[PDB]
């Protein structure tokens, strides 16, 4: 519960589903 | 919390060669390279970048359910209707014709480069050793056909659903049972777990998604709309875990907020009903593959 | 005569015209909504339906140029061979569609096999896009018909250059016996050989609704292009000195006027025979 | 560099689009029935050729390939009919034996009910019918079925009974035609019976593709 939470929070920034990346980090662009 | 609202989930590519539907994919832990087999026979390991058929391989039995790609990116596993497990050196020739199950092959999935975990159609769970070449454990106390199988991202437990809308988390090292969990109504198609290793998702033909953790020990939430009556295909995750997907047989897949509990997002593009669906082991893009024998890869 | 002329003509052409520009237009809508979504079973049949479907709209639309300006003096000889040239290429594309889809069902059933793989919708596109070549190939010598007149009262004062044996022989044949042959032969063997399926399966009392609408196709193709082609073979001897009797003669192209005026609405005959014996 | 492997790729796809004019041209026939109908030596009598067998042979230049379900046919869930691209189902029954034909129709019932084998034809086979020719005398076929209105010593009113029961147990009777046949143990030109059906199929699907009705 909370703990899934703070996984969610902690590692949002290697989500290149959550935050989309341009094609500087984006092989498939 | 904070919704994520909508994503603009697109499409980077497109796969074509296959000549009939598509049953299974799976993402290997270089991201590079795909692995995805057919119900026409063949086996395909694609270049999902560049859009590449780096290996073509026949099989025996046309009638195949399940494929895998080792997490050494070694050895391919291929399962089916002939209940024989077939590992497959790419450096392509078969390593081992492995077999000592009864009903057809559903999920398997390697732990190294010598171990696999099987489930089939005689409702029981066996870890094999290619290189002994018989079984080396097998866990029982299902009732219906065990069609779906998940790892643990530590290589120590598993889950399997079994047609019976319950699931089992199993120890590898025990060998036996450690948790079951209810909450269905029908067959567990697909399951998988939480990319952190404590919790994990399952999708049934009664369409509704679930999410259960093994420290509660509880169903911690469900999935459902009104508008959605088809099963629930396959499953996988995103690594920040405010989403999972589900492919679907009305065409199309869904991604929803695994969190928040609403949709945010359905990736069409589909000709047919979505059989397979995977995620990158670094997060970067998805790919599905469906009836069309067309595999995308979204992003 | 030339009251009762008038007053036929329009008031067949009339209802013949906006039934046929509704209904063929309804078809093209219905056929692209099939076509479109990429369905496979009804791609190759929807082409040729869209064919059959855009030239009968054609020939809707050269409907009102003989509604309005077939005995109107219009000096503009352009116009009217544009419209008789609309009228000859829309009526002859309907008979070849026919003609085609005939033998299509005709080689799909005879032979289940061979058509079950040679089934290309773009082999389908191919035949279509022949069928017009051809019609509008063969509308070339229709340019020939100036004669000596410069004011046009239209679909009238037809020149002989194209009525002798070289202009008439090659179209009744070539556009009215061999389409009528072929569309007996492949209507007739297909009506046999799906009836000769009472040897097996419940298909004799499945595949029955097939035999009534192949028999209403060939029915409506014969009845609507057995009776005006004799009268233009009629009106080709009168202009071959073999008829010489005035009040015959008036009488017989009185009956041409009216069988074509009768042919034309085979638009609106190809779109209930067919497009209604579909799905929706 | 990377792309020049992309040839090789190329070089795949040529022995795929081989497999182009095959797996269209492929007939796919279930081979369906129990242990007393005798499939053993129905496929010994035209010279053809773990969990699922599978056999390959050619009539008239066309490929049939007859998927043996081995016994597994006993399974009761979706995602093991993975045969809805079958082309055909055909049926064996041992005609004899009374006692079994209630159980042979019961899994006709529960096969063609299958909503996935609803794009399907059958081929159904009502095997030895000399053990019926010389049985249907000694044994009343009116003994087991309480509905046989014809003369249960009359050996074709048996064989239509038996047709009709068979045939009644399909709902949704207007989907694909049911070919039928009463052939022996010898079964000495079968495969002429089986390509008839197949052509006929194809026929029916030509139809359903120039949409004449
Ligand atoms: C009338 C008539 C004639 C004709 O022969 N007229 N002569 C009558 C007696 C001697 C002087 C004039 N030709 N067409 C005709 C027209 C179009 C084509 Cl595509 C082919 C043809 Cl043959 C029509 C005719 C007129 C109106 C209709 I509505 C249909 C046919």
């Amino acid at each position: 519960a909370a703990d899934l939470m703070a996984y969610c929070e902690a590692h949002a920034k290697e989500d290149p589903l959550l935050t989309p990346v341009p094609a500087s980090e984006n092989p498939f662009r | 919390i904070d919704p994520v609202g909508r994503i603009q989930m697109r499409t980077r590519r497109t796969l074509r060669g296959h000549l009939a539907k598509i049953y299974a994919m799976h993402w290997g832990t270089d991201s590079r390279l795909l692995v995805s087999a057919s119900q026409d026979g063949k086996l395909i390991i694609w270049d999902s970048y560049t859009t590449n058929k780096v290996h073509a391989i026949p099989l025996r039995s046309s009638w195949v359910m399940t494929c895998a790609y080792a997490p050494s990116g070694n050895y391919v596993a291929c399962g089916g209707l002939d209940n024989i497990c077939s590992i497959y050196n790419l450096k392509v020739r078969v390593s081992r014709e492995l077999a000592g199950h009864t009903g057809y092959l559903s999920c398997c999935r390697f732990l190294d480069d010598n171990q696999i975990v099987t489930s089939s159609g005689d409702t029981t769970c066996a870890l094999w050793d290619i290189e002994t070449g018989q079984q080396t454990t097998t866990f029982t106390g299902h009732t219906g056909d065990v069609m779906s199988l998940s790892l643990a991202p530590d290589t120590r437990l598993f889950v399997s659903g079994a047609c019976d809308a319950s699931a089992k988390l199993w120890d590898v090292r025990e060998g036996m049972c450690r948790q079951t969990f209810t909450g269905h109504e029908s067959d567990i198609n697909a399951i998988c777990f939480f990319p952190n290793g404590n919790a994990f998702a399952t999708g049934s033909d009664d369409a509704t998604c679930r999410l259960f953790d093994l420290r509660a020990d509880q169903e911690l939430m469900t999935y459902s709309h009104d508008n959605i009556i088809c099963g629930i295909t396959s499953v996988s995750f995103s690594k920040s875990g405010r989403l999972l997907l589900a492919g679907y047989d009305d065409f199309n897949c869904n991604v929803w907020d695994a969190l928040k509990a609403d949709r945010a997002g359905v990736l069409a593009g589909h000709d047919n009903r979505v059989s397979c669906l995977g995620v990158t082991d670094d997060g970067m893009a998805v790919a599905t593959g469906s009836w069309d024998s067309f595999l995308k890869i979204w992003n | 005569v030339n009251e009762l002329m008038k007053t036929l003509q329009f008031a067949v052409h009339i209802p013949t015209f906006v039934l046929g520009l509704l209904l063929n237009l309804l078809a093209i809508h219905g056929f692209s909504t099939f076509l479109k979504n990429r369905w496979p079973d009804y791609a190759a049949t929807s082409i040729y339906m869209i064919n059959l479907a855009v030239f009968d709209l054609l020939l809707v639309l050269s409907l009102p140029f003989k509604m309005v300006l077939s005995q109107v003096q219009s000096p503009f000889p352009s116009l009217c061979t544009l419209v008789e040239c609309l009228y000859f290429v829309s009526m002859y594309g309907s008979v070849f569609t026919i003609c085609f889809i005939s033998m299509d069902r005709f080689l799909a059933i005879r032979y289940p096999l061979l058509v079950s793989h040679l089934r290309s919708p773009r082999k389908i596109f191919g035949i279509c896009c022949t069928i017009w070549v051809l019609v509008w190939t063969g509308s070339i010598p229709i340019y020939s018909f100036h004669g000596k007149v410069e004011k046009y009262m239209c679909f009238h004062n037809m020149s002989d250059d194209t009525w002798s044996a070289k202009v008439f022989f090659p179209l009744e044949v070539f556009g009215f016996l061999l389409p009528m042959g072929i569309m007996g032969f492949c209507c007739s063997r297909s009506i046999h050989i799906l009836l000769g399926r009472r040897d097996h399966t419940q298909d004799w009392v499945q595949q029955k609704a097939c035999i009534y609408s192949i028999a209403a196709s060939l029915a409506v193709f014969v009845v609507s292009f057995l009776p005006v082609h004799l009268g233009f073979f009629l009106q080709f001897l009168v202009r071959n000195s073999f008829i010489v009797e005035c009040r015959a003669k008036q009488s017989i192209s009185f009956f041409l006027q009216l069988s074509m005026c009768f042919s034309n609405v085979n638009c609106c005959l190809d779109v209930f025979v067919y497009y209604f014996v579909i799905k929706e | 560099e990377d792309k020049a492997a992309a040839e090789r790729s190329k070089e795949i796809d040529k022995c795929l689009s081989r497999e182009k004019t095959y797996v269209k041209r492929l007939v796919k026939i279930l081979l369906l029935g129990a242990d007393n109908s005798g499939k053993s030596t129905f496929l010994k009598q035209m010279r053809i050729i773990k969990g699922i067998h599978e056999y390959d042979f050619e009539i008239k230049n066309v490929p049939f390939k007859m998927v043996d379900v081995g016994g597994q046919r006993s399974e009761r869930k979706r995602w093991f009919e993975c045969f809805d691209s079958v082309t055909s189902i055909l049926f064996l029954v041992d005609s004899s034996d009374f006692n079994r034909l209630t159980e042979s129709l019961n899994d006709f019932e529960t096969i063609v009910n299958n909503r996935v084998f609803s794009n399907v034809s059958i081929i159904l086979f009502l095997n030895k019918t000399d053990l019926l020719e010389e049985k249907v005398q000694i044994v009343s076929i009116k003994d087991y079925f309480l509905e046989f209105e014809g003369d249960p010593h009359c050996l074709r009113d048996v064989q239509k009974f038996l047709v009709e029961c068979f045939r009644n147990k399909r709902r949704d009777q207007q989907q694909k035609p049911l070919y039928h046949h009463f052939t022996t143990a010898i079964n000495t030109e079968n495969a002429r019976l089986i390509f008839r059906d197949v052509k006929d199929t194809i026929l029916h699907d030509n139809l359903k593709q120039l949409m004449l009705q």
